[PDB]
């Protein structure tokens, strides 16, 4: 389990729309049609959403390009 | 019954009316968790209509409380009973004195 | 009255007996303090409260 | 380099008891390191794991629910059935061997009322149920006791029978743990031998069902049973 | 009158994380039934919606490891009914624990002043994205530490952890093993021994 | 549901190389937890078979304390440094090694002498670093093989030889174990209310397998009670 969210704050601080962009992924992968990108620990796809945003490669302009590249594709 | 105390509870638990108590006492002849009777002795008594005292416990019952009631007897038989002995304990009562 | 009722009763007069853990069977450092008082049961239960 | 291998016999032999409930159980041999560890163990062993037979549940005719209370008698159906559930007995053959009882008469029936089976065990011939208050009063139940190993109580029985039974049963709780309490000595024995061993001693008191010496063979196979599978690990070759 | 709660009664678990919940069995499955329901939908051990209602109506032992996979990443909100302050709501993860009460963390309990003298509990069930998660990311007793009045972060380390700690260090003249050549593993083999 | 009681079987194991020790046993009935933990520490903690140094000898002044010297190091510090070193050693009871040191760098247990019965664990053991000039060192020490921990407060000391003051001989640990313990959690299975879980956290100092050591204890507990089992079991 994450320990703090401090360190996705590292990543890139903003604490206001984190539950926005997290809520996104793990939305993705909670209605269906994504999957983890991280080991799981048994931990759920929130939790999984949480360590895809400590990943790094996950943020608003992926859900953007990624968005768009899936409407474009689908 | 509480093994640290006071001694007004022996007072109040038969002064409060909830167990059962015995007038005119004796010997008694019957016992029953319904019933209770005794034979009461020649000392004291009405030349007429003679008789003996007989009670009526009552079984488990509602309270406003939504709580348990019910007097059971604290005697054998054949036992003498004393005027104001307690024959059955009320709820939350050990041998007329108050355990709650 | 109390110590000397106690005392009486064959446990040490302190009121403190040496006692060992339940669980890993090690002695607790220090006499420990134990008793028998009376409790008390009320309607607060978690059945009608909850 | 040591005395080397373990200290094995533990023994046990020769146990000795002041009465029926109460025991003494002797281990002469200790390491220096074992002499704690496998009494205060042992004894949570013992108490965590263990078999036992105590009343399972009541059936009486005169009786339709717990609360009522039949003609005659000097207790209620909650408190006979709580002198019913302080019966302890042991069985061989079956788990239930039911049981039955009858009699009209005047006073207190003695636990010894039970007609005899093939399997019975008495521990208690001076043991009060109910009363008998006088005239012709006539008791006739039928109970059923069956093995357990830790405590059940009414409401899994009731969860498990919940789908049917008939009215009547009267269904009470079961300990299961005929042995109630154990001590033991921690002081060091002198044998005129060599250096030094350990010995302790166990005043066990019990319910009079099961032996001494089987309650602690029973608990030493169920930890040492518990360590066969400590004994191998799994993956770990290389 | 909100909805989702299990209006239940302190207690206080000493072990597991600060942030989890003594979430009992009996306060469970009640309010997780939809999430039983699209459970045993995506997973497929039922086949319609009314066939899962009479297998959780059935109380089934099947029921009980798949609502454990929903709990454990499920977060419980809780909060003591007089609330003064923005503390008194907190997310935690909750685990089974066999009883009719909640084990709360008592760490956990000064900050939201509840005391065990039997005041009552509000128990609500966040409600997925925005709920769920904004109380992860934010609400969390780890990730709120600092109180906004004192300006000091707010824990209370009291009781026996004060009289514990206070035992734990402190000197005496004499008495036994005076000193010690073993320094870092001196508490396993020298205490313990 | 019967007489017998579960059999746990372990799917996972947790470990940093050979000091740290990570093991969790789940399920376990109710009462079981305390019971495993609390032998395996107080029996595998205290008691276990091992090699350590018995006694020291060093260069110069023949006592205990001393000065200069040129160790760079305190005396106390380079018998730490001898302490904190595991020695293999084979059917022989006693053995002895020496040390003698030249030119300028660190000390590694590595240069010591080498026994074809004597193996020592880490090259990289440091007993005291670079000796001003040369100041060749003479070190002849000897090692025993002990089950406990030798105490310091209690010895013979031999009496009137290398006795010194008091104390005498050398601190040693047997039992190759750092640190050993455990926790008891709650665990489910199916319709269980509560059972326990055992977690074993033990740090070994090395020379041997963690849970290698574990089922050894394993073998003095069985082997101490194998013979009370043994007419218990008729197989």
């Amino acid at each position: 389990a994450r320990v703090t969210v401090q360190d996705a704050v590292e990543k890139i601080g903003n604490r206001f729309d984190l539950v926005l962009v997290a809520a996104r992924r793990a939305r993705q992968m909670q209605v269906g049609g994504k999957d983890p990108l991280v080991p799981e620990e048994n931990d759920k796809t929130t939790v999984i959403a949480l360590r895809e945003i400590e990943e790094g490669l996950i943020n608003n302009q992926i859900l953007d390009v990624r968005e768009r590249q899936e409407q474009q594709e689908q | 019954k509480p093994l640290v105390g006071t001694g007004m509870e022996r007072a109040v638990a038969v002064d409060s009316g909830v167990t059962a108590v015995a007038k005119r006492g004796g010997v008694v002849q019957y016992v029953d968790a319904s019933r209770i009777v005794i034979k009461v002795n020649e000392d004291e008594m009405y030349p007429g209509e003679a008789g003996i005292d007989i009670y009526n416990l009552t079984k488990y019952t509602r309270s406003n409380q939504n709580t348990c009631i019910n007097q059971m007897p604290c005697v054998s038989l054949g036992e003498p009973v004393e005027r104001g002995d307690v024959l059955a304990d009320g709820p939350s009562t050990d041998l007329g004195e108050l355990a709650l | 009255e109390i110590k000397e009722l106690l005392k009486l009763g064959d446990l040490p007069t302190s009121g403190q007996i040496r006692l060992y853990d339940g669980r890993t069977g090690e002695q607790f450092e220090r006499p420990v303090t134990v008793g028998y008082m009376y409790m008390l049961k009320l309607n607060h239960l978690v059945d009608d409260k909850m | 380099q040591g005395s080397v291998t373990e200290f094995l016999k533990p023994r046990l032999v020769d146990i000795e008891q002041v009465s029926s409930t109460h025991a003494k159980v002797t281990l002469e041999p200790l390491e220096r390191g074992f002499g704690h560890t496998l009494g205060n163990a042992l004894r949570r062993i013992l108490l965590s794991s263990m078999p036992g037979c105590a009343v399972t549940e009541v059936e009486i005719d005169g009786v339709l629910h717990e609360y009522s209370t039949k003609e005659g008698v000097q207790e209620d159906i909650l408190e006979i059935l709580l002198n019913l559930k302080g019966l302890a007995v042991r069985v061989q053959g079956k788990d239930e061997v039911i049981l039955t009882l009858n009699k009209s008469g005047i006073g207190p029936v003695t636990a010894a009322d039970i007609t005899h089976d093939g399997d019975v065990e008495i521990v208690k011939p001076q043991h009060v149920i109910c009363h008998l208050t006088d005239e012709n009063a006539s008791i006739s139940m039928r109970i059923k006791v069956q093995r357990g190993r830790g405590y059940v109580p009414a409401s899994t029985r009731i969860h498990s029978e919940e789908d049917e039974r008939p009215i009547g049963r009267l269904l009470v709780d079961a300990c299961y743990s005929p042995v109630e309490r154990i001590a033991y000595n921690v002081e060091a024995a002198r044998v005129e031998q060599r250096t030094d061993l350990d010995k302790l001693v166990i005043e066990m008191e019990t319910n009079g069902t099961i032996d001494p010496e089987e309650a602690i063979r029973r608990a030493a196979t169920i930890l040492a049973e518990q360590l066969e599978a400590f004994v191998d690990l799994r993956d770990v070759r290389q | 009158r909100v909805d989702y709660s299990g209006r239940s009664v302190i207690t206080v678990g000493p072990y597991l994380r600060l942030h989890q919940c003594g979430l009992p069995k009996k306060m469970a499955l009640e309010l997780f039934k939809p999430f039983i329901y699209g459970k045993l939908e995506l997973r497929g051990l039922a086949t319609t919606i009314k066939a899962a209602k009479k297998m959780v109506e059935r109380e089934e032992a099947v029921v009980w490891d798949i609502l454990d996979e929903v709990i454990r990443e499920h977060p419980v909100l809780l909060n003591r009914a007089p609330t003064l302050h923005r503390l008194g709501i907190q997310a935690f993860e909750p685990v089974l624990i066999e009883g009719k009460a909640i084990q709360l963390h008592p760490l956990v309990c000064a900050a939201y002043n509840a005391d065990f003298d039997g005041d009552q509990m509000a128990v609500h069930v966040p409600l997925t994205l925005e709920a769920q998660l904004e109380a992860r990311a934010l609400m969390m007793s780890t990730n709120n530490i600092l109180s906004p009045a004192n300006g000091e972060p707010i824990i209370v380390p009291s009781q026996d952890v004060v009289l514990g700690l206070y035992y734990m260090t402190r000197d005496c003249v004499n008495a036994k093993g005076e000193g010690m050549v073993l320094t870092g593993p001196k508490e396993a083999e020298r205490l313990y021994r």
